RNA sequence: GUAAAUG
DNA sequence: GCAATTTGCATTTACCGACAATATCAATACTT
DNA sequence: AAGTATTGATATAAGTAATAAATGCAAATTGC
């Protein structure tokens, strides 16, 4: 009972700071059919999301229309946005709020004291049944916010305190390309790395065609990624976009030193690892020469190296008796 | 002992001439060891040590850092002369067949000769030097300066040993010696450190590298540091033991050696530049070319007679300025000591973000005036410890010039044209007579450094008298009584001067008094006075003391006047700005205005220094921006109302320039340029001053480019790939660097004729300084000079030798295809790309022109024939008498530059007899 | 880049 | 032609949220 | 045809954000 916006009414829209939208009920639904949201979550009364940068708001209309959750958030700054979404939603069920997403202080306040929005807290040993996060970040300058959002995942500090919360994210299409850089490809990096460490990905849909060239095609078919046609998003001057599914997953390391390592091996991702670890400290690449018995890692370059191989080198920079401060940084 | 005061007490000038010789002998020696530089003492004090050390058998790390620096040397140099046995192999075979191989031979020409022995010593001392040079201790430093400065070193060491006896080295070459000599020294660095195992918490005993590389993240950019080990930091932080090997420059104890050449003079043993180019090839390539010519020769003599005159500290003025620095606060310019920036108290996370920023601001506002105060009081500690260590010596001041030819120090910390402080520090060494007319003088000098130059002589001498009492309660009392120094405009050389008039009262005839303190005279808004003379405008030579008179007019007041003038208007109608400000603008809020519109300041830069004279007043305290740029532009209204005859000039030479950025060669441009269509513009405004100096202007596009080394890849500019030219800086600098050549040349002059006279000159910029005896002689100097210098047409002979000089060039430019002239133009394109079979391009067309000059220029009568028969686009232009006027396709345009803007008429032979031109 | 000094 | 748009004299000193960014990969260019 | 080399682009990290609103200096210069 929540009409979708029509694609005239987004036409009369005029700033959209660079965030691509989609206007197609049919590839909404095929993309939740496809993802079978239900199946984690089976209670549909029982669920409680938060969307950030929710802009036209179709999506959320189809969310709601489709499953019908206890309370929907929408946290949106943007004038144009807010006015447009208050004038269309006036007197739904669905609940509009006024903040900037990208303000870490509003989760904080939201969840905190005023508590207009109260989550629910689960264990770590499951996936999460009563909260849900759909995010679009499809802005080219906001690709950094992803980034962040996923050391939050690692920091267990942000929203992923309340459990392992699955996040259904609408990415630029290059940022998909970097996270999803299987080892050995020419796209790898250290967003590579810590999607892989904190998180398992399937890219839920991509509107290039040509795109699908950049990604490794053993993943592809195993994704079946829901394409459709570059004309569907309203500002067509921008460049393609993706989707991924987010569910982080439990690990067991030291983060901070994972990610000294991983930051101080990826800087030169081609240099043989021969050479290479005299970059991690003073001698470095002498002791782990002597402690390393293995040939084979000894000539891999860092952008062929595995998360268990970056695991095993960081137990051994753990037990470097010379190692220097990494929180000196 | 002190030196000073022997000569003070030594009676006749007979045993004074002999005593400055023995001085002199004897200082020799001092001079030498103070320019010593440390490439083999260093060396010889890490051997004795390590000997002492080894013979003793027992010794701790901190006193071994010498001898972990010797066996660091002892390891490094098999390595190095390696190095070297690869760069002879490479470099004596005579064939050049080079099989791809990844050996690189430009280095090894540049560091073949000498690196054999001496470089570890360099390598040592700079990356011991550079600790914490950048900021990179998170210990380290930046790789960018580490290869450089090391390169950079090295290149000093072959210049200072040519002169005990390729000029310039590429940046290129530079990085690549420092980074291969830095790796080097990275692979045999060796260091014991004591560790803790994680597992079993049990001591270990392990060496490890001293210097280690790394990369680091700001902002998304790598940087790639440089860093060094935590016992070696201990070591160097607990011992202090720089031992650098570039001392830092002091003045001399010596007469400074006689400029000769472009690069020997100065000091003794270290090697100096006649100009301060900022490594630009074009500029040490003209100057090397007019030193070798010999048209210099008069630069040179205002030099040395620049450089002759010696110095020393006032000790009266050195003991009050070293009481107030004890006592530590806040004085006239002395900020005090703040021992540790307060933190201000923060509102709760839960005020408005707002409030937050508000804080932030106010946090950064306090930690930006710590900073300001915190280098204040090390620039004034740094000067007063230089000071203290000088007191009582014979100081020297050799001089140097920048590209347009200005004259500066060659010692920065402690010289002449530094603050009111450092001004006030220094007297002239030699006593001259004060004379009958001397009194006269130091009193003008008095009533003109409390900032009333602006009345007669006889009324400033008058003034002198009323305050006379004032002066010598100050001179006997400079603190503890009533300051009267205090509220003067130039208060520590007007507390010297104090001083010096106090000690001539009490003497009974002042006739005989024996006076040192220099007398300064100065002119003012020198450039306005250069730009009058050159246009000849009587209007503004009237306006700016050209012509005779009895009273001195003020530049300054006439447009504090006409800005009152403004703000009043501006009341009547109602703006609150207009209000505040109408009352309160004086001379000096609009003299630094006034003096540098001349110069080329812009808004930005007048909005600052307004700012900067308005903030000591507090009236606006807070925040007086909206005020400044308000005030700015009213003041540029007055000014531009005020000038014109100025500005004719000024836009003729903006315009000159602007079409000489925009120029083509003929004959280098032929060369493809891998664009054909777009030329690229690599000529740059280039003239002479009158003394002979060639100014070659060095703006160019300066691109950063990675340049591959054994370390890393640098990210930096070599300067020595010719770039284009920057069009709007070239237009935008041309005026001022004319003016200020002009300047120097006057003063090159002033002082070459007053040394011939036998006085003692000091100039900074405008300002000429001497004994209050020689006043006169310096003034009849000053005014003959200034007649040589602007007796002929400079704007004429400046057009007439840009004119000489770019004969040959062609200018692009973009005209319409409908004009019949263009016509013309397309019709010998279509001959001529037939007949060359391609299609006709500028490139073609510029090399049709060169062809045509070359059967113009051909000594053979029958060459000249066919080249009128020949017909070019340039050819087309020969007839045409304004080009503006005929000005869609871009064609050629022959280089003509405007005529000049029209000469009014004035003798400037009438300021002979005129007194109040300079002072 | 910030500040200061000089012209 | 048209809109926007990014700076604008010389010299010296001190200080810093930090000052010239670097690694790698492909496209064009050149040489044999 | 075989190649090899010099040039140009892109990413890197992650709170001094982005985008639009805001604002101001104007002007000589740089995009279309
Ligand atoms: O505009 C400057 C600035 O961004 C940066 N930079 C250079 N030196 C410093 C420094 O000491 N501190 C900081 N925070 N930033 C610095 O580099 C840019 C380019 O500098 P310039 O081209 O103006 O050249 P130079 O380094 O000679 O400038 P300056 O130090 O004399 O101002």
């Amino acid at each position: 009972s929540v009409p979708i916006p029509g694609i005239k009414d987004i036409s009369k829209l005029k700033f959209f700071y660079g965030f691509k939208y989609l206007w197609n009920p049919t590839v909404y639904n095929k993309i939740f059919d496809k993802l079978d949201l239900t199946k984690t979550y089976k209670h549909p009364e029982e669920l409680k999301v938060l969307d950030l940068y929710p802009g036209v708001g179709i999506q959320s209309a189809i969310f709601y229309n489709k499953y019908c959750p206890r309370q929907y958030s929408l946290l949106e700054k943007r004038s144009s946005l807010y006015k447009f979404l208050n004038a269309k939603f006036e007197g739904s069920p669905l609940q509009i709020l006024k903040r900037d997403p990208y303000d870490w202080s509003t989760y904080s306040n939201l969840i905190d004291e005023e508590r207009i929005f109260v989550p629910e807290v689960q264990s770590s040993d499951h996936i999460n049944d009563k909260f849900l996060t759909v995010a679009n970040v499809t802005g080219e300058g906001s690709e950094g916010l992803i980034m962040q959002w996923l050391s939050c995942i690692g920091n267990k500090n942000w929203l992923y305190r309340f459990g392992k919360v699955k996040m259904l994210l609408w990415m630029p299409s290059t940022t998909a390309r970097k996270l999803l850089a299987r080892p050995g490809m020419h796209s790898r990096s250290k967003c590579s790395v810590v999607r892989e460490a904190f998180t398992d990905t399937k890219l839920i849909a991509i509107s290039d065609a040509n795109e699908l060239k950049g990604f490794d095609s053993q993943c592809i078919e195993e994704w079946d990624p829901i394409l459709f046609s570059a004309a569907e998003i309203w500002p067509t001057k921008g460049k393609p976009i993706a989707l991924v599914e987010m569910d982080p997953i439990d690990f067991d390391f030291d983060v901070d030193n994972w990610d000294y390592v991983t930051r101080h091996l990826m800087i030169l991702k081609r240099t043989p690892l021969n050479t290479v670890m005299d970059s991690l400290g003073h001698g470095g690449q002498q002791y782990f020469n002597s402690r390393i018995t293995d040939k084979d890692l000894l000539k891999k370059c860092p952008i062929d190296l595995t998360n268990d191989e970056f695991i095993y080198l960081t137990k051994l920079f753990m037990e470097w008796p010379f190692k220097p401060d990494i929180l000196m940084d | 002992i002190n030196f000073f005061e022997i000569y003070n007490s030594l009676p006749t000038l007979e045993e004074k001439k002999a005593f400055e010789s023995a001085l002199n002998i004897f200082n020799q020696d001092r001079q030498k060891v103070l320019e010593n530089r440390a490439t083999e003492a260093a060396r010889e004090r890490w051997k004795h040590d390590f000997e002492e050390a080894k013979a003793r058998g027992d010794i701790s790390i901190e006193k071994n850092l010498n001898v972990k620096l010797w066996k660091w040397y002892n390891e490094m140099l098999p390595l190095v002369k390696e190095e070297i046995n690869h760069c002879r192999s490479l470099l004596s075979e005579k064939l050049s067949d080079k099989k791809g191989l990844n050996k690189v031979d430009t280095n090894r020409l540049g560091y073949g000769p000498y690196l054999t022995l001496i470089d570890p010593g360099k390598m040592c001392v700079i990356t011991i030097l550079e600790l914490l040079k950048l900021n990179s201790t998170g210990e380290g430093m930046r790789t960018a300066r580490a290869v450089i400065s090391v390169g950079k070193a090295i290149e000093m060491e072959f210049r200072s040993e040519q002169v005990l006896k390729k000029i310039l080295w590429p940046q290129s070459i530079r990085a690549r010696i420092g980074s291969v000599l830095i790796s080097m020294l990275i692979q045999v660095a060796k260091v014991s450190v004591q560790g803790v195992d994680p597992v079993t918490k049990a001591k270990v005993h392990g060496e490890a590298p001293a210097f280690a590389h790394g990369y680091q993240y700001h902002n998304g950019s790598k940087l790639g540091v440089l860093k060094i080990h935590k016992t070696l930091i201990r070591q160097l932080n607990g011992e202090r033991l720089i031992a650098s090997v570039q001392p830092q420059l002091l003045p001399m104890l010596v007469e400074p050696k006689p400029w000769v050449n472009w690069r020997s003079g100065g000091y003794h043993y270290t090697q100096s530049t006649l100009l301060r180019t900022k490594d630009s090839p074009e500029q040490v390539a003209y100057l090397k070319a007019a030193s070798d010519n010999g048209d210099i020769d008069r630069v040179y003599d205002g030099l040395n007679v620049l450089g002759r005159t010696p110095w020393t500290v006032n000790r009266k003025v050195f003991d009050v300025v070293s009481q107030v620095w004890n006592k530590g606060e806040g004085f006239l310019d002395i900020p005090g000591a703040q021992d540790e920036m307060v933190l201000p108290p923060a509102p709760p996370k839960n005020s408005d973000p707002s409030i937050l920023r508000a804080w932030k601001l106010q946090v950064k506002t306090i930690a930006n005036k710590f900073s300001s105060d915190r280098s204040n009081r090390c620039d004034t500690n740094y000067k007063l410890e230089i000071a203290r260590a000088f007191l009582g010596e014979k100081l020297y001041f050799p001089h140097n010039l920048d590209f347009r030819g200005r004259a500066y120090p060659l010692s920065p910390h402690f010289n002449h044209l530094g603050n009111d402080m450092s001004r006030g520090l220094l007297i002239f060494w030699h006593g001259k007579k004060l004379g009958p007319s001397g009194l006269k003088w130091l009193k003008i000098h008095l009533s003109n450094l409390f900032g009333f130059d602006k009345l007669p002589l006889k009324d400033r001498v008058a003034f002198t008298e009323s305050h006379l009492q004032d002066i010598k309660d100050s001179a006997e009392n400079p603190l503890t009584g009533d300051r009267w120094w205090t509220t003067a405009d130039k208060p520590w050389q007007a507390l010297a001067t104090c001083f010096e008039l106090n000690e001539v009262m009490k003497m009974d005839n002042p006739e005989e008094f024996i006076s040192h303190q220099p007398v300064h005279q100065d002119g003012t808004c020198n450039g306005l006075q250069h730009y009058a003379a050159l246009g000849g405008d009587v209007e503004g030579a009237t306006q700016v003391n050209l012509v005779p008179s009895d009273k001195p007019q003020d530049v300054y007041a006439h447009v504090a006047r006409l800005v009152q003038k403004r703000l009043e208007i501006a009341a009547e109608k109602g703006d609150e700005n207009a209000k505040i400000l109408k009352d309160k603008i004086t001379r000096k809020v609009v003299k630094q205005t006034v003096m540098t519109n001349v110069y080329g300041v812009t808004y930005v830069g007048a909005t600052f220094q307004i700012a900067k004279q308005l903030s000591p007043i507090f009236d606006d305290r807070k925040e007086s921006l909206d005020f400044s740029k308000y005030l700015t532009k009213h003041v540029f209204s007055a000014i531009r109302e005020l000038f014109h005859s100025a500005h004719l000039i000024q836009d003729w030479l903006g315009e000159s320039a602007k079409r000489i950025s925009k120029s083509i060669r003929l004959d280098v441009d032929e060369k493809s340029f891998k664009n054909g269509n777009k030329p690229d513009f690599m000529s740059s405004v280039i003239w002479t001053t009158p003394l002979g100096l060639p100014i070659v202007q060095p703006y160019r596009e300066e691109s950063k480019k990675q340049v591959e080394t054994n370390l890393q890849t640098v990210f930096i500019s070599d300067p020595f790939a010719v770039n284009p030219v920057n069009a709007r800086r070239q237009k935008a600098g041309l005026p001022p660097n004319f003016i200020h050549s002009l300047d120097a040349s006057h003063m090159l002059l002033s002082a070459a004729e007053c040394g011939k006279q036998g006085l003692d000159f000091a100039s900074v910029h405008d300002s000429y300084w001497t004994h209050a005896s020689d006043i006169d002689t310096m003034n009849v100097v000053l005014r003959e000079q200034f007649i040589k210098l602007h007796e002929v047409d400079l704007v004429l002979r400046l057009k007439e030798e840009f004119d000489q000089r770019y004969k040959n060039y062609v200018k692009i430019g973009k005209l319409k295809r409908s004009t019949d002239l263009a016509q013309k133009i397309i019709r010998i394109r279509k001959d001529l790309s037939r007949k060359l079979g391609r299609s006709t391009t500028l490139a073609d067309e510029i090399y049709f022109e060169k062809k045509r000059q070359e059967l113009l220029n051909s000594p053979l009568i029958e060459d000249r024939n066919v080249g009128e028969k020949m017909v070019t686009t340039v050819s087309l232009f020969e007839d045409i008498t304004d080009l503006d006027a005929l000005e869609g396709m871009s064609v050629l345009l022959p280089l003509r530059l405007p005529e000049i803007p029209p000469k009014g008429d004035f003798d400037v032979t009438v300021l002979r007899n005129s007194q109040y031109f300079f002072s």
